[PDB]
RNA sequence: UGGCCAUGGAAGUCGGAAUCCGCUAAGGAGUGUGUAACAACUCACCUGCCGAAUCAACUAGCCCUGAAAAUGGAUGGCGCU
């Protein structure tokens, strides 16, 4: 239904992300802290939930 | 056997365990069962006849189907033959205390076990196979008044007769 | 603490002519001129060697927040030399599930019309940055090429048409649609 | 750890240098664990297989230790991915065995091509699935009674040509692996004399 | 080594007493993705490339998050870096 390398290239911008637990911010997948002042750099991070 | 059913030289051997007790469902109902002229009742009877007395414990059964019958061969596993040489009987019915008596001390049977090893483990002479088989078991692991840590490393016997 | 000196040198090749009016550097060569005003950055920019072979950047008595700027000045100088000599070419592919995204340039590459994104009727017009040329390449189905000299302008122009094609009020993990940057290279390789 | 292991590694390399005076410098490239176990089961009795590392520059100490000169040829040539094969019997027979010890080693996308790759007329062995991945490259594939059949021998990958991702995936689906050599020998050390592996 | 209780399923895999050898350069009877079970993707160690200061845990300062009230509001005000 879609080309797989272009699907992975869309995954790199839409799904391969880190999400903070405090402010729910979308972060780069190599992150150990958060950017936002509003969460105080909480560093409680999770991977973004992959689609089934 | 690709198009619908053409047995030309069917000698398919696959890996299969749990052939000592017939169990409840026997794990034979899926696709391996009805494909290959293997019935369930005669197959369970022959599997029980191969997993008959001496020994009644769960072993590995490799099966050969010559279009009408199943020949089950038991490959000699070290833990399975140690648990078979463990003192019988303990299956159920005053079980639960538990499986780990361990009063065998593997006296003169590991020589024949090393003779019946099927050239596996990428081995040198039997001085390494002794240290493999002295640590692979998990019941008593050594003689009754010894420890398997720093005693198996010094063995001055059994270097020639094992091959 | 205050570190007494942080220095870094940039060896420019012979195809590049650079000069500086204070902290205002100008880099000219084959593809054109590029200026950058490093006022309010507060470093020392010396330019040494016969025919100005290297650009040396100094920071004197700066703590960590201003020691972190010597390498970014060096990186902007590398990117400007790369844009003058080899240029910047950003390739970006149109990923769609069902509706084919129709992209058409209008003047040369300045105004870009995006149509049929998620079956919408609203056309998406994007003005590019001055100096960025947009094109539809050959031997590839749905793919845009952004050519230019300034990496800032080319990548900002890529980010504009990447953020123009976003999916609203849906699951974007399922709706993987839009024009996404796939390759970042130069115009010529040399 | 990290001291006794290094001392044991030094004792092992000096024991192999005192045991086998002839060594082969081969490639330790892309290989599997079962593949290395098959290589060891082939060279079980005679040869000894060893990994080279940065502490293989103790041949200078071996030459300093009052025994053997002319060991400085082996010192710059520890480059790449290095394996040592210590043996005693013969050079050209064990070289022919290492040549015949090639591995199928299903290919990867991005490697170089040693020879030309052809596709014989053989079906995929599957049902009526999609033929777009085979027809996008220019391969004559038809559907004759379920199986996808190739109707013309087409030379896809030439010598020195880069392997594409789609053609690599269709070669992995067709289960054809020509992009393997196994181990590549570089230098043959023979009791002080250095020969050319030709 | 489908090692071992778990049969309702553990060939690393819901879990727990166990918890080492061989090839050895190297895989802990295993960190996850995930299964009626599998299979498969994938982390200790090192080599090919850059060649000198780096890593980890605590702890004390200032600042930030935590920190939301109703008339417009107060380091006293202006303001101050
Ligand atoms: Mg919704
Ligand atoms: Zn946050």
């Amino acid at each position: 239904i879609i080309e797989p390398s272009l699907r992975q290239l869309a995954q790199k911008y839409n799904c391969d992300k880190m999400i903070c637990r405090k402010c729910y911010a979308r972060l780069h997948p190599r992150a150990v802290n958060c950017r936002k002042k509003k969460c105080g750099h909480t560093n409680n991070l999770r991977p973004k939930k992959k689609v089934k | 056997m690709p198009p619908k059913f053409d047995p030309n030289e069917i000698k398919v051997v696959y890996l299969r365990c749990t052939g000592g007790e017939v169990g409840a469902t026997s794990a034979l109902a899926p696709k391996i069962g009805p494909l290959g002229l293997s019935p369930k009742k005669v197959g369970d009877d022959i599997a029980k006849a191969t997993g008959d007395w001496k020994g009644l414990r769960i072993t590995v059964k490799l099966t050969i189907q010559n279009r009408q019958a199943q020949i089950e061969v038991v490959p000699s596993a070290s833990a399975l033959i140690i648990k078979a040489l463990k003192e019988p009987p303990r299956d159920r019915k005053k079980q639960k205390n538990i499986k780990h008596s361990g009063n065998i001390t593997f006296d003169e049977i590991v020589n024949i076990a090393r003779q019946m090893r099927h050239r596996s483990l990428a081995r040198e002479l039997s001085g390494t196979i002794k240290e493999i088989l002295g640590t692979a078991q998990s019941v008593g692991c050594n003689v009754d008044g010894r420890h398997p840590h720093d005693i198996i490393d010094d063995i001055n016997s059994g270097a020639v007769e094992c091959p | 603490m205050k570190t007494i000196l942080s220095n870094q040198t940039v060896d420019i090749p012979e195809n590049v002519d650079i000069s500086l009016k204070g902290r205002t550097v100008i880099v000219k060569g084959p593809r054109g001129t590029l200026r950058r005003d490093f006022n309010h950055i507060n470093v020392e920019l010396s330019l040494l060697g016969k025919k100005k072979k290297r650009l040396r950047v100094d920071k004197w008595w700066g703590n960590r927040k201003e020691l972190a700027t010597v390498r970014t000045i060096c990186s902007h100088v590398q990117n400007m030399i790369k844009g003058v000599t080899l240029g910047f070419r950003y390739k970006m592919r149109s990923v769609y599930a069902h509706f084919p995204i129709n992209v058409v340039i209008q003047e040369n590459g300045s105004l870009v019309e995006i149509r049929n994104f998620l079956g919408e009727k609203y056309i998406r017009r994007v003005r590019m940055r001055p100096g960025v040329a947009c094109s539809v390449s050959q031997a590839q189905k749905d793919e845009l090429v952004l050519e230019g000299n300034d990496i800032e302008l080319v990548s900002n122009s890529a980010a504009l048409i990447q953020q123009a094609t976003t999916v609203k009020n849906k699951d974007i993990r399922k709706f993987l649609d839009g024009i996404y940057v796939s390759e970042k290279g130069t115009v010529q390789q040399a | 750890d990290r001291a006794t292991w290094k001392s044991n590694y030094f004792l092992k390399i000096i024991q192999l240098l005192d045991d086998y005076p002839k060594c082969f410098i081969v490639g330790a490239d892309n290989v599997g664990s079962k593949q290395m176990q098959q290589i060891r089961m082939s060279l079980r009795g005679k040869a000894v297989v060893l990994m080279g590392k940065n502490t293989m520059m103790r041949k200078a100490i071996r030459g300093h230790l009052e025994n053997n000169p002319a060991l400085e040829k082996l010192l710059p040539h520890i480059r790449g991915n290095v394996g040592f094969v210590f043996t005693k019997e013969d050079l050209t027979e064990i070289r022919d065995m290492l040549l015949a010890n090639k591995v199928p080693a299903a290919a990867r996308a991005g490697a170089i091509a040693p020879c030309e790759v052809t596709v014989p007329a053989q079906n995929t062995g599957l049902g009526p699935e999609k033929t777009s991945f085979f027809q996008a490259l220019g391969i004559t594939t038809k559907i004759s009674r379920g199986t996808i059949e190739i109707l013309s021998d087409v030379q896809l990958i030439k010598t020195g040509d880069k392997v594409g991702a789609s053609e690599a995936t269709l070669l992995n689906m067709l289960n054809i692996s020509p992009f393997s050599f196994g181990l590549i020998i570089q230098q043959v050390f023979d009791n002080g004399s250095i020969y050319n592996p030709e």
